């Protein structure tokens, strides 16, 4: 059965994006669109389900020179007493059918969170003690003594935008709508690329896969500078240089894994 | 009676918004359908969808059944259980123990109700300390005389507040003795 | 759990018992002591069989010439079953304490 | 109304080498700007209300709960109070070696029960936005890590602003602390000049915070380190128990001693 | 009692008719959404490192109206949203638990998968026995701990105790916001939960190098404008607006010290302080805690510190502070 077909034709108009960035892959042709799937009423409907002689009334009086019509009026059509407890206790019974389908912690070293991750003579306490006990003997020195014009003014000069401790573009519009587009792009494939990337994954049939990958990202990432260039040689202005980092940081990962797979071997 | 009240309730909507809220099961006469009606309904008890099973106060089931934890839960007494006055064995039964051993016939009578109504009710406290609420939907029951015959365990429980609640005040306290049930001890 | 009932200490396999069981045994008791016909109510549907059990077990052995053996009845035998279940637990639990088997039978018909 | 707390760091090793120095601040000219701070607090207006705590090695005391020279009555009672108490701490105080770096965490756990509490009292008519102005002058201890990071969460939930004013150091756990709940950061490098700081950039509420400019957050650096030789990491391996950054895959944690199984 | 630090945690609202019923002072749905929205953000601010997902079940159908996220925002944008569901139809265990279980069956062994089914009206229309699905659910070791209301529901009675969750029934408003708060907290590991050490990635606010030299412009990953600063990742090197977030393309959780550090109170729970209502030679007016006079006959002391706390102190350094102020010194 072509369910591969009836799914790309569910969400060929359905969804946006998802078909956007599918065809994205293939309109400079970059690789074969198979690998992009290999990875990744109601009141007839509860007699449908209800009565199995209706069931079977249906499928023998399929629609045949009748109307649907006549067929919702033939629904509702002491023997007729106990007919009635007896009609519900069958109901409830096929209902119920239907719905029915056939360590304390203990530990040694409590210090580290005293002093978790956040990093780092004897006569010179004597000698300050005494000296600081010395010193407020006097107080309410506030009258002059607190500030003095010429401090407050260095003070407002430095709190200045161009004094100390007081350092003090959306151009682009539309070239904002392609860089979204392009890293939805990136953030795709980077997803595939990176999903068993981490995991060693020490199988023959399991790094096939990231071979595969690896090779396609090599093929991706050589489309991806030409729309580069075309963006680059507009006004030479805002650069767009961390699209780059992404590449090249996959491009590292890769070789050194490689090395590092070469060297295990 | 229980027929004619279903097909009341049939004829009305009542008993669709019933069959909605909760699954619903009733009795019959013969032994088979009986069983097999008590088989589901303990088996809706277990699932989420519940049951409403309606028998009569003489059926052999009530008799021979018993309801424990998450199975009867709340008990609902739908009339005073009294004999038909035209069967003429009970005529010969009671004017005799009217004659010998001087019991009045309404008193009897009356006793033979309240002695029933106490064996299909009392099922629901079997043991464990399960919880559950038994309504009588019957103002006969709020007489003086019904109380005094009804068991000393369950008379004392019952208390002239909620003696005569209406419907809707039923409703409300036996929800609030449910949530007050429902925490540990 | 001994419970030192007023005739005297009767066994118990549960660990407690509602202030009701220590009335029921004493009444019990008190009908068996006068060897007199009686009749009485008591609430639970489970409960009162082992307590009812324990007590003239107890009572067979205080005064065995008194009373030659129990004849329990029950409605039906899925009912019986569950007594005689009962009883097979109480059996299990004197047994254990008095440390061997006793000249004791129990059957249902 | 305004709760105002000021949360200063008086540490007499410090101080006294400051003093030994004889530089020309002092923490006698340190307590004079934070009193003249708390006054100019309470001078804003009638509801709003102040308090003040020290910081010592031993522990954290409270610095507070006619005109002689013409003066207000409750600002005269404020100064007195202040004065007093602060020589009396000074005066008195033991001398253990082995403890010797200033307390803070704890003063801050202090100054958070306390806002608390006058949150509880005080009328539900009026609202109350609680502050509490730390004035840092000493380096922290590693040690204290842990507490000062559980009241800093707390602070946060409470919605109260930690204001940090470290100077002649650059506390990155103070730093990280404010950083949290949005306090402002400045770190005065004029000490003599240090109240006309308080005037402009902690002086104003959070009402008005907003609505001034006031010196840029400085930068903070989120490090993580593993918990064996102390240095950062960008790559932690925590378990499910310790949530304990390390250095890297193990067998078994040591502090969780957990029976961890491979795959 | 070993306790796991991270979990993923479904909240399963109801969209049952039961619902409509006013019980509470106002509507229940509106209620428990208000309360639920106090909840999530609680949680969150409780377990950083935690995630939340909400799935509603209306119709004999149900949808999840939240993936999982660690993002408390989005969750409280979407119970506003649906505080104007129609809530209108039935409720389908089976199916609401069968999507909670689909979306964890994949999650990893070492985090607490846990369900909090917030049960309204007692009944439970399913397509299939739930009973087989509660071998599943043992199988697969999520957690479920119902939460049910005006109803002891037999059937969610058997699902918390088999599967090791708890159940119980709201006795008020004031006790609903007890028992969610409860629920707040992590539950202890048992013996059938496994620990397992978890990647994680520390990373570091940046901003423009040196007067915006080399820059590093970008908008945002999960409309965006260009952001000059912001944080980064180890291995992704892309953008996030904010943390702790799981990476778009590693899988690996992205998140600060601080989010760590604040989980470390549960390792760490603070013992209860023995109340003594007498005086008990305490000759100071002043709780310690406050330096306020106690008005009251009530105190608290440590075992270690031995201090003072009036009822004030003591409620709020058990409740949010987590640790013992004098006590720490
Ligand atoms: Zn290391
Ligand atoms: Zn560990
Ligand atoms: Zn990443
Ligand atoms: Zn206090
Ligand atoms: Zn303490």
């Amino acid at each position: 059965a072509n369910k591969e077909l009836e799914e790309k034709n569910r969400m060929l108009q359905e969804d946006p994006v998802l078909f956007q960035l599918y065809k994205d892959l293939v309109v400079s042709q970059v690789i074969s669109a198979e690998e992009f799937w290999a990875n990744r009423s109601d009141i007839i409907e509860s007699i449908f389900r209800t009565y199995p002689a209706v069931k079977m009334k249906y499928a023998e009086n399929v629609p045949h020179n009748m109307t649907e019509k006549e067929f919702w009026t033939r629904f509702f059509q002491e023997n007729s007493n106990a007919a009635i407890i007896k009609r519900f206790n069958h109901h409830s019974a096929m209902v119920l059918a239907a719905g029915l389908r056939k360590i304390a912690l203990n530990l040694k070293k409590s210090d580290r969170y005293y002093h978790g991750p956040t990093p780092i003579t004897s006569q010179d306490i004597i000698n300050s003690f005494q000296s600081i006990r010395q010193e407020m003997e006097a107080y309410t020195p506030k009258l002059t003594q607190v500030l003095s014009s010429s401090a407050a003014s260095s003070t407002i000069t430095a709190l200045s935008p161009g004094g100390a401790l007081m350092q003090g573009q959306m151009v682009p519009n539309d070239i904002q709508s392609e860089l979204k587009h392009l890293y939805v792009a990136v953030g795709e494939l980077l997803r595939h690329f990176w999903s068993c990337f981490p995991v060693n994954t020490p199988f023959l049939e399991e790094k096939v896969v990231k071979m595969k990958s690896n090779l396609e990202r090599f093929q991706v990432t050589k489309l991806c500078p030409f729309q580069e260039k075309i963006r680059r040689q507009y006004l030479s202005t805002n650069l767009v240089s961390h699209i780059e980092e992404m590449l090249q940081t996959a491009y590292n990962k890769l070789h050194t894994w490689q090395s590092r797979r070469l060297m295990k071997k | 009676y229980m027929e004619s009240t279903v097909a009341s309730w049939y004829e009305q909507g009542i008993l669709e918004n019933i069959q909605r809220n909760k699954l619903l099961f009733i009795e019959t006469q013969d032994g088979a359908e009986t069983s097999v009606a008590l088989e589901k309904y303990q088996e809706a008890c277990e699932n989420g969808r519940g049951a409403i099973l309606l028998s009569v106060a003489r059926g052999k089931v009530s008799e021979g059944i018993d309801f424990v934890h998450h199975y009867g839960r709340a008990v609902i007494m739908f009339g005073v259980p009294y004999v038909y006055t035209q069967s003429r064995i009970l005529k010969a039964r009671l004017e005799y123990l009217r004659d010998q051993f001087q019991i009045r016939e309404n008193d009897f009578l009356t006793f033979d109700a309240m002695r029933h109504a106490a064996q299909c009710v009392g099922r629901a406290i079997r043991g464990k300390t399960d919880y559950g609420l038994m309504v009588f939907a019957d103002k006969r029951f709020a007489r003086g005389d019904k109380r005094g015959k009804l068991p000393r365990w369950i008379q004392e429980h019952l208390t002239d507040a909620n003696l005569n609640l209406t419907v809707d005040e039923g409703v409300q306290v036996a929800k609030y003795f449910l949530r007050q049930m429902a925490q540990p001890f | 759990m001994k419970l030192n009932v007023d005739g005297l200490l009767v066994y118990f396999p549960y660990d407690y018992i509602y202030p009701e069981q220590f009335s029921y045994m004493r009444e019990l008791k008190r009908t068996l002591d006068a060897k007199g016909h009686g009749v009485l109510e008591m609430p639970s549907g489970t409960g009162k069989t082992v307590s009812l059990l324990a007590l003239i077990m107890a009572y067979q052995r205080a005064y065995p010439l008194e009373v030659t053996k129990l004849i329990y009845c029950s409605r039906t035998v899925p009912e019986i079953e569950k007594v005689i279940e009962e009883l097979r637990k109480l059996l299990n639990f004197y047994e254990k304490q008095e440390g061997e088997k006793l000249p004791f039978l129990g059957l249902a018909l | 109304l305004n709760l105002l707390v000021i949360v200063v760091d008086a540490n007499p090793i410090w101080w006294g080498k400051q003093a030994l120095k004889e530089s020309q601040f002092t923490l006698s000219k340190c307590i004079d700007a934070v009193m003249v701070l708390g006054n100019s607090h309470l001078f804003m207006n009638r509801s709003n209300k102040l308090a003040v705590i020290a910081s010592h090695i031993q522990e954290s005391r409270f610095l507070y709960p006619g005109s002689k020279d013409g003066k207000y009555e409750l600002l005269t009672s404020a100064n007195e109070v202040i004065v007093e108490e602060i020589k009396d701490l000074m005066t008195k105080s033991d001398i253990k070696g082995q403890h010797t770096e200033t307390l803070l965490a704890g003063s801050l756990a202090k100054a958070l029960c306390y806002i608390h509490r006058m949150n509880k009292e005080v009328k539900d008519n009026q609202e109350m936005k609680s502050r509490i102005l730390v004035i840092k002058a000493a380096e922290d201890s590693a040690l204290q890590y842990m507490n000062f990071m559980n009241v800093i969460f707390a602070a946060q939930k409470q919605n109260i602003l930690i204001d940090a004013c470290v100077l002649d150091s650059d506390s990155g756990l103070l730093q990280q602390a404010c950083d949290i709940t949005g306090g402002l950061y400045l770190k005065v490098p004029q000490m003599p000049s240090l109240l006309q700081y308080l005037l402009w950039v902690f002086l104003p509420d959070q009402d008005q915070r907003s609505q001034l400019i006031l010196p840029p957050p400085v930068h903070v650096d989120y490090r993580a380190a593993c918990f064996c030789h102390r240095n950062l990491i960008e790559i932690g391996y925590v378990c499910s128990v310790c949530l304990s950054i390390f250095c890297n895959f193990s067998p078994i944690c040591t502090t969780c001693e957990t029976a961890f199984k491979i795959s | 009692v070993r306790l796991g630090m991270m979990r993923h945690l479904y909240v399963v609202v109801d969209g049952s008719r039961t619902m409509e019923d006013q019980d509470l002072k106002p509507n229940r749905l509106t209620c428990t959404l208000k309360l639920l929205e106090y909840f999530v953000e609680e949680y969150f601010d409780q377990n950083p490192i935690s995630q939340i997902g909400i799935i509603v079940t209306k119709s004999k159908r149900a949808e999840k109206l939240t993936e999982l996220s660690g993002n408390p925002r989005k969750h409280i944008t979407s119970l506003k949203k649906a505080v104007d569901m129609t809530c209108h139809g039935e409720p389908s265990l089976y199916n609401s638990l069968s999507i909670a279980m689909q979306t964890l069956k994949h999650m990893p062994g070492h985090t607490s998968r846990e369900v909090l089914i917030i049960f309204s009206s007692l009944t439970t229309c399913d397509p299939s026995n739930i009973y087989d699905l509660i071998k599943t659910l043992k199988a697969a070791k999520i957690r479920v701990s119902v939460i049910g209301l005006s109803a002891e529901v037999r059937v969610c009675t058997v699902l918390a105790r088999e599967t090791g969750g708890t159940y119980h029934v709201i006795l008020d408003e004031s006790h609903y916001k007890e028992l969610l708060t409860h629920h707040v907290s992590p539950p202890p590991a048992s013996s059938s939960s496994e620990c397992s050490l978890i990647r994680m990635g520390f990373p570091q606010h940046t901003i423009a190098s040196l007067s915006d030299q080399d820059a590093k412009p970008s908008f945002s990953m999960a409309e965006p404008g260009l952001t000059l600063g912001g944080y980064f990742c180890p291995q992704c090197r892309a953008k996030y607006c904010e943390l702790p977030v799981e990476c778009k393309i590693c899988g690996l959780t992205l998140v600060s010290a601080p989010h760590l550090a604040r989980s470390y109170h549960h390792l760490f729970p603070l013992d209860a302080f023995q109340e003594i209502p007498l005086e008990e030679y305490n000759g100071e007016r002043f709780c310690y805690g406050c330096q306020g006079e106690l008005k009251d006959q009530h105190v608290y002391v440590c075992a270690v510190c031995q201090n003072v706390f009036c009822v004030d102190c003591d409620v709020f350094v058990h409740d949010s502070l987590h640790c013992c102020p004098g006590c720490i010194h």
